């Protein structure tokens, strides 16, 4: 729902999607609260889709549930058709189950498996026999679509293209999101429950409106209106069409493109279901240190990614749970993803890692192009044994700190250092070194000898004393030709990375 | 007003023997002398036309110039416009257009 | 109605021709400012733009009445035949030049030649101090000749402009003629002549003869 | 036996380059300038095998192989009053005048071209001056 | 049920909803749409027609051809009672993510992935994106995703043995199938074979055991209660643009929710011609929808 | 009668071609102007929509007897072979363009070529300033062949056209061989050939014998 937009404006949808899929699982979480009469107290964890409560064991609670999830599913359906699908789940377990005294950890499993392979039943058989007759009746005479999801229902005209009416609801709160007051409304809004609509409302006009409920985005003081709190990564610097200008310098140096980074928690739900049982023979298996490292995660990936990502041009689509979602210049993307390993790493001790795709793409680049693209890279870097970063291909995957220690600050320092001393002429073999990277094994001994020749070329090619500086580069490139293959695929994408920052078009 | 190109047609006679000079590693097999610039196919003796255009304005440059010049790109404005001047924007591309000369009177000669 | 023509030649140089690559993409010889040569053959080669680009800079100084200071600002004379990226009109050039290979490379081996590149050795004296730096540069044999080929097309539009668009050609060709190819050519370089100079209408039906006396008498 | 294989040649070249003589300060008494023909004609040799039959290579062969023969005698620098043929030496120690020997068809003459390539490559890698 | 159609591609290109997106396989409807449409072209379509009405007509929807054929992963087989073991939670969340990242086993061992085996995904094709543009108007910059296929990886289907069947594959390798036809994508070259011995006696149409389906086939609103209360299964659409060349304009056709593969059920059931075209149309768009089973231990 | 025509040759390149491809998609090139390559073999290919773009191009100057703005309000012809969006009776053509993979990567690797593309670098002189500024733009070799391969169905109420259509198609490919293939071709890139350009009947009965020797006559 979030990445599936195929038009022009894709930026403002994307994000206002991401926004308010992050309300409508709020929403749900508070509706379900509100119906039993509890409240936030209950919610262990809600973000990603994924929400944990901790409620009574009656039937009235059962009932509640099942009527409850049937009614969203209804709305759903009504509103998303099969798009989105909400699945519920519950365990029923005892006081003796969680104190670490009285314990196993097997059972803290089971309280857990529970409830996750009744979703799982659930999310494989999702529609009754008429609720799928209901969406195969057909009989609809359609001769136009809608130009962004592709949905039939209740097409309308607008700036000349041809939303639906979620579509609609989307551009308008695409101007709200800037507010950080959010009300629940009857029937003003984007349809976020049954008989409910999520609007964007300014502060002074709070005042003005009737609603049920009211959130503030990104806010620990308590204002003069009683409202919950929610936070989010909403980082933006600048229109997304506009980042692949912006990655060029005052000088203009710098290629004209546009990067996406996905990054995603190593094994988060390995984590969170075992993660402290390795300790004390099981002993640290209990809901308080999960649900402390889940406010830990929310903590991290909810409010202080916006600080990781001050003062770059870039921003922060969807940041929540485990996925990351970033989009940009290039530099600041590589720069961002790196900062944010390494304060990652410093947070949790080392005791997790993350996997990473950057994706390169030019000006105008369809989103959902842009996102499949980067999801393959992210799938990639954890093929990789996980805990790498893969940059712009397949082909260059890296674990994290080898790219950070050897490539970012290593050779790509040792190449901007000799390689802003050489003119354009000679700074062309930086092309050809790369050429002799990507092809040793080919004539492996002869790739070599290539080598020697043409390092000493650009080392007679410089300028004078300029020379007796160049005299490195040649006793450098040699070793990380001559090493192994890692350190040749490390100094190919440093030159890549030169080549891409010193680019003139 | 309008563009138009003139050619000095001339016949350069040597009046001593004239040694230009090219590599060692490209004279005849047995050979000990230094040997002159000579063209691939024919291996003819040649003028190339940078011997003439340098020895041009060299001697030029003690005309035209109210100061010696450190370097070429310091010469007048005559010189820097017929010549050419790779560090002035206005006389890159000079207004004098020299030639490789080859033998002509071979078959005098013969 | 539509046709095309191709204006047909030999580019034989009268120097040596040094139109340049990269010294990154060279061979592994000696200190050289090497040509542009051929991927397969390894032979020299004169590529179509330098062609495009000497022509369309002499044709500048000629059927331009104001100086234009970039090809966008070229009259319609030479936009409607070069092509105009700023122009909605001349965004295709009726011109299309093509790359022209080494020809007789049999009839130089039959000279005895053993390579189709020479060396040139040059130097440079200080003005003071009167130190020679020396200098090797590569050229093109004197005497090699290239097939130079020229697609010239004709629309309806193009009908009531073919014999300026003619003249424009020839006056390119004389000027190319009269000037170097590209490479050190205030130096000597670049002298070329274009010999058996033809034009034949490789499609649709037209009348070249009158085309053809003139490349004949002028050249 | 075949002393120039596709798998030795680099390292035939990498020894013998490194076996090459050297002056009193450590530089090569061989100049690049020296054998400057040899390495145009080898190139030529190449460039031309690639299309036409070994049967009309045969006289570039024989004229590379007088040409190396000749450069090995003509060349002699003097040096703390002892004469040393650079040429000669590096024609000796690389093994290349019964290397020329060897050369029968296409793919032995392609071999040859690809060793002195090596031999250059590796002798500008050691501080071969020009 | 009778031979074992086999279709060589180079490139491909099946989209998913957009032009920038493309699946590795393609589903039955647009194989028997590409059908119908040639047999149109040919001038046969009525004996197309009175052939599909038959029940001995089946289809089923393009697997992976590597040295073997493929079936698709039986959604709702993660079953503990062969997957019970004491490993570390780690090593299960890597198992279950490599389980649900696989959508293809070969035919050798789908009893093995039963037993609790756990099996990784083979390189078949990668799925590529191209930019193309239009030199007269310069805004449209678009992208296509291509399916190109890799080590001697082919599709292939499951169909009984008609003359007209075969005539219309062979019509069909050199039109294409699906994407930008007229482009460089969708076209094949088809080859015949045998159904193998180990996979024939499994094909089954009509009993009541565990059957997993291998057509995108919506049941008959008779025996749809025996799917909701005992089936496995997935929901895709079908929506699109119904192609016609009587009317100028592009009409969409109504959007379909089948069945996906390989859905499990406890029982078959009978597939549907199903007339998804819109209100006042001259002719009919059919969507097919009509199983092949596999019948499981 | 359904048949089904399929006009196969060897597109041999005479200049280097440069269709150009996506930068971060064909590979990440460190070359400022990629091409275009196989995802897999990494070798130049020719997209089918490349050729059919160019052809329609070609074939609007000629075949069109008017001008469009659109390729809507295009020729019967063209539209009966390319396609037409919003003509209910050509919806779809009779033509079914292909890829042209590299189909000599074994005699190129014989010649002794270590790639099979290769950096053409050319620069651009200031018309005022005088100073050049270098540009790289990447090539397939000049003796690459592309396996060519072209589809004409043949239907009911179809057979009265078909004497011109092969003509049209025989005008587009020998235009294609007067003209550039995708890229800077006014400049000398792109110039093709088309070898054993021969047409053969692949489903039903056709007779093609004289088609085949138009083929090599006409060309």
């Amino acid at each position: 729902f979030i990445y599936n937009i195929a038009t022009s404006g894709a930026a403002k949808q994307l994000k206002a999607r991401s926004l308010y899929l992050d309300f409508m699982s709020e929403y749900i979480a508070d509706s379900l609260l509100d119906k039993l009469g509890l409240n936030r107290a209950n919610l262990l964890y809600v973000g990603g889709g994924h929400a944990y409560f901790v409620l009574a064991n009656t039937e009235k609670t059962v009932e509640t549930l099942v009527q409850f999830e049937k009614d969203f599913n209804q709305f759903l359906l009504a509103n998303f058709q099969t798009r989105l699908y909400v699945a519920f789940g519950w365990g029923s377990f005892a006081a003796k189950d969680i104190m670490s005294e009285l314990n196993s950890p097997e059972s803290y499993r089971q309280i857990y498996q529970k409830a996750s392979r009744m979703i799982s039943e659930k999310k494989i058989s999702r529609y009754d026999y008429r609720t799928l007759m209901l969406l195969n009746r057909g009989g609809k005479s359609s001769e136009r679509e809608c130009e962004i999801c592709h949905s039939v229902e209740n097409l309308v005209s607008y700036h000349d293209q041809k939303v639906c009416d979620i579509c609609r609801g989307l551009y308008q709160f695409s101007k709200e999101i800037a507010h950080d007051h959010f009300i629940i409304t009857e029937n003003e809004g984007l349809p976020i429950g049954p008989n409910a609509c999520l609007k964007g409302v300014a502060f002074e006009k709070l005042s003005q409106e009737s609603f049920s409920r009211v959130y503030v985005k990104n806010d620990y003081k308590a204002g003069t209106i009683k409202a919950t709190h929610v936070f989010v990564g909403d980082y933006q610097c600048d229109e997304i069409h506009k980042y692949a200008a912006l990655s060029k310098n005052e000088d203009g140096l710098g290629i004209k493109r546009l990067a996406v980074v996905r990054l995603d928690v190593d094994d988060l739900g390995a984590a969170f279901m075992a993660g402290f049982s390795r300790q004390g023979n099981g002993q640290y298996s209990t809901l308080s240190r999960s649900a402390t490292f889940s406010r830990s995660m929310s903590l991290f990936f909810k409010v202080y990614i916006n600080q990781f990502a001050s003062d770059k041009k870039l921003s922060i689509i969807y940041a929540g749970g485990d996925d990351v979602f970033a989009i940009g210049s290039w530099q600041d993307i590589i720069a961002f993803t790196v900062e944010l390993r390494q304060n990652f790493i410093k947070w949790t001790n080392g005791k997790l890692t993350l996997s990473a795709g950057i994706g390169l793409f030019a000006d105008k680049t369809p989103i959902s192009l842009m996102a499949h693209q980067t999801g393959e890279l992210e799938e990639a870097a954890k093929g990789n044994e996980k805990d790498s970063i893969s940059l712009f291909s397949s082909d260059y995957t890296f674990k994290f700190d080898r790219f950070i220690t050897n490539v970012y600050d290593d050779k790509l320092e040792q190449i901007r250092y000799f390689f802003n001393h050489q003119d354009e002429r000679g700074k062309n073999f930086i092309y050809k070194l790369i050429e002799l990277l990507r092809n040793y094994e080919s004539e492996e001994k002869m790739n070599v000898a290539r080598l020697a020749y043409y390092l000493t070329r650009l080392e007679e090619l410089t300028d004078k004393d300029e020379r007796d500086k160049f005299k490195q580069f040649k006793k450098l490139f040699f070793k990380w030709y001559t090493n192994n293959e890692s350190d040749r695929k490390e100094a190919e994408l440093a030159l890549l990375l030169y080549v891409y920052e010193i680019r003139k078009d | 007003m309008t563009f138009a190109k003139i050619k000095f047609s001339a016949q350069i006679r040597l009046e001593t023997g004239l040694h230009i000079g090219g590599s060692d590693a490209f004279a005849a097999i047995g050979a000990i002398d230094s040997p002159v610039i000579k063209d691939p196919i024919t291996n003819l003796p040649i003028i190339p036309g940078s011997s003439l255009k340098g020895k041009m304005r060299t001697l030029l440059a003690k005309v035209y110039n109210e100061k010696v010049a450190e370097k070429p790109s310091d010469d007048s404005d005559i010189l820097s416009r017929l010549f050419g001047n790779s560090k002035d924007k206005r006389f890159k591309m000079g207004r004098l257009i020299f030639r490789d000369a080859f033998l002509s009177n071979a078959d005098e000669l013969d | 109605t539509f046709a095309k023509i191709k204006f047909s030649a030999q580019i034989r140089l009268e120097t040596g021709l040094h139109i340049g690559g990269s010294d990154a993409f060279a061979a592994i010889g000696a200190i050289d400012s090497p040509v542009i040569k051929d991927p397969i053959t390894n032979l020299p080669i004169i590529p179509g733009s330098s062609l495009k680009g000497k022509m369309r800079t002499l044709l500048a100084k000629v059927y331009n009445e104001k100086v234009a200071e970039k090809p966008s600002d070229d009259s319609d004379i030479l936009s409607r035949l070069f092509g105009n990226s700023k122009d909605k009109r001349f965004k295709m050039g009726r011109l299309i030049f093509r790359d022209a290979f080494l020809s007789n490379a049999d009839e130089l081996d039959s000279l005895g030649v053993r390579s189709y590149t020479e060396v040139k050795f040059e130097n440079t004296i200080d003005r003071i101090t009167a130190e020679a730096n020396p200098r090797q540069i590569e050229r093109a044999i004197r005497n090699s000749t290239f097939d130079f080929e020229l697609i010239y097309e004709i629309t309806d539009e193009n009908e009531n402009q073919v014999e300026e668009d003619f003249k424009v050609i020839r006056d390119g060709l004389k000027l190319l003629e009269l000037d170097y190819l590209g490479g050190s050519g205030s130096r000597g370089y670049g002298k070329v002549a274009f010999e058996n100079l033809k034009a034949t209408t490789v499609f649709g039906n037209y009348d070249v003869k009158t085309l053809n006396e003139l490349l004949t008498a002028e050249v | 036996m075949a002393i120039l294989t596709d798998e030795n040649y680099v390292d035939k070249a990498e020894r013998a380059i490194s076996l090459l003589e050297k002056d009193n300060k450590g530089n090569y008494l061989l100049t690049t300038s020296q054998i400057r023909k040899l390495l145009s004609l080898c190139s030529s040799l190449y460039d031309r095998s690639k299309e036409r039959k070994f049967d009309e290579l045969i006289n570039d062969v024989s004229y590379l192989r007088v040409q190396f023969v000749y450069q090995s005698g003509r060349n002699s620098v003097r040096v703390n009053r002892q004469t040393f043929f650079p040429v000669k030496d590096l024609v000796e120690k690389g093994q290349i005048l019964e290397a020329l020997k060897e050369i029968k068809d296409r793919e032995t003459l392609q071999r040859f071209c690809r060793y002195m390539e090596a031999l250059v490559a590796y002798f500008k890698f050691y501080g071969g001056k020009d | 049920t009778y031979k074992l159609y086999i279709m060589t591609f180079q490139n491909a290109h099946f989209g998913s909803g957009t032009l920038d997106s493309s699946k590795l396989t393609f589903s039955a409807d647009r194989i028997f749409s590409a059908l119908v449409l040639e047999a149109l072209k040919m001038g046969k379509l009525d004996a197309f027609l009175a052939e599909a009405n038959q029940d001995k007509f089946t289809l089923t929807d393009a697997f992976p051809f590597q040295f073997g054929p493929f079936l698709p992963k039986p959604i709702g087989y993660p079953k503990h009672d062969q997957i019970d073991q004491s490993v570390d939670v780690k090593e299960v969340r890597r198992q279950a993510k490599l389980s649900k990242k696989l959508q293809f086993l070969a035919l050798e061992n789908v009893d093995d992935y039963l037993n609790g085996e756990l099996f990784e995904n083979e390189e078949h094709a990668v799925i590529d994106t191209v930019t193309k543009n239009q030199p007269h108007k310069d805004d449209n910059l678009y992208q296509v995703a291509t399916t190109r296929f890799s080590n001697d990886t082919s599709l292939y289907v499951i169909a009984n043995e008609s003359d007209l069947l075969n005539e219309l594959m062979s019509s069909l390798q050199y039109s294409g199938l699906g994407g930008k036809r007229s482009s460089g994508f969708g076209r094949f070259e088809l080859d015949i074979q045998n159904i193998p011995l180990e996979l024939s006696d499994r094909l089954t149409k009509n009993h009541s055991d565990k059957v997993m389906s291998l057509t995108t086939a919506l049941p008959v609103d008779a025996d749809l209660e025996e799917a909701m209360e005992d089936g496995h299964y997935l929901l895709t659409k079908s929506s699109g643009f119904a192609f016609s060349h009587a009317t100028n304009e592009n009409y969409r056709k109504q959007d379909l929710y089948k069945f996906a593969s390989g859905s499990t059920f406890s029982k078959t059931f009978e597939g549907q011609i199903v007339d998804v075209r819109p209100l006042d149309f001259p002719h009919a768009v059919l969507n097919y929808a009509k199983p092949l089973f596999f019948k499981l231990e």
